[PDB]
């Protein structure tokens, strides 16, 4: 296919390039810390108007 | 440290309206409750109203419902109180008290005063 | 020069027919299979 002919001679012919392909996926991010003040604005006690 | 400047008060005719203001200075006006509590001369005190850290009404007495309106302003850091239909039994020193606790989300309803002010002589006659 | 998969390595020495690399050369000698030497 690379020589574009149905007759190959005697020798080494570079055809392609090997390439191991991934087998997964990793998405890593740090821990959680200092949670936002959403516990006293959605679970409040009383409002005004 | 804490400077709760109270403004508004004077001689008004019975049945008029007025606006009292309490401005805070020294602490953060986002996590402390502030209450208005009058005090008759030589006849004890009497709680009027109060607001928590956020915009929230806690309630009133059995003789001030529908006549008084309390409001909070976190942009200007001031607690305002508008009074309507003043009578002869409304002559007292209205004090602006603060709260000690930070009023966390999950707790029990228990508010107590920590700082006091000077009060304004709001006479009605 | 890498990994040569498809040819055996004979312990004999011949003239280089196909230059593979690092002294390795491949040919087609005798059954007929590609050898390396």
């Amino acid at each position: 296919c690379t020589l574009k002919s149905f007759t190959v001679e005697k020798g080494i012919y570079q055809t392609s390039n090997f390439r191991v392909q991934p087998t997964e996926s990793i998405v890593r991010f740090p821990n959680i810390t200092n949670l936002c003040p959403f516990d006293e604005v959605f679970n409040a006690t009383r409002f005004a108007s | 440290e804490v400077q709760l400047v109270e403004s508004g008060g004077g001689l008004v005719q019975p049945g008029r309206s007025l606006r009292l203001s309490c401005a805070a200075s020294g602490f953060t006006f986002d996590d402390y409750a502030i209450h208005w509590v009058r005090q008759a001369p030589g006849k004890g005190l009497e709680w009027v109203s109060g607001i928590t850290w956020n915009s929230g009404t806690i309630g009133y007495a059995d003789s001030v419902k529908g006549r008084f309106t309390i409001s909070r302003d976190n942009a200007k850091n001031s607690l305002y109180l508008q009074m309507n239909s003043l009578r002869a039994e409304d002559t007292a020193l209205y004090y602006c008290a603060k709260h000690h606790q930070i009023a966390v989300a999950g707790d029990a309803e228990d508010y107590y005063f920590d700082y006091w002010g000077q009060g304004t002589l709001v006479t009605v006659s | 020069a890498g990994c040569l998969i498809g040819a055996e390595y004979v312990n004999n020495s011949y003239e280089c027919d196909i230059p593979i690399g690092a002294g390795i050369c491949a040919s087609y000698q005798t059954s007929q299979s590609i050898i390396a030497y």
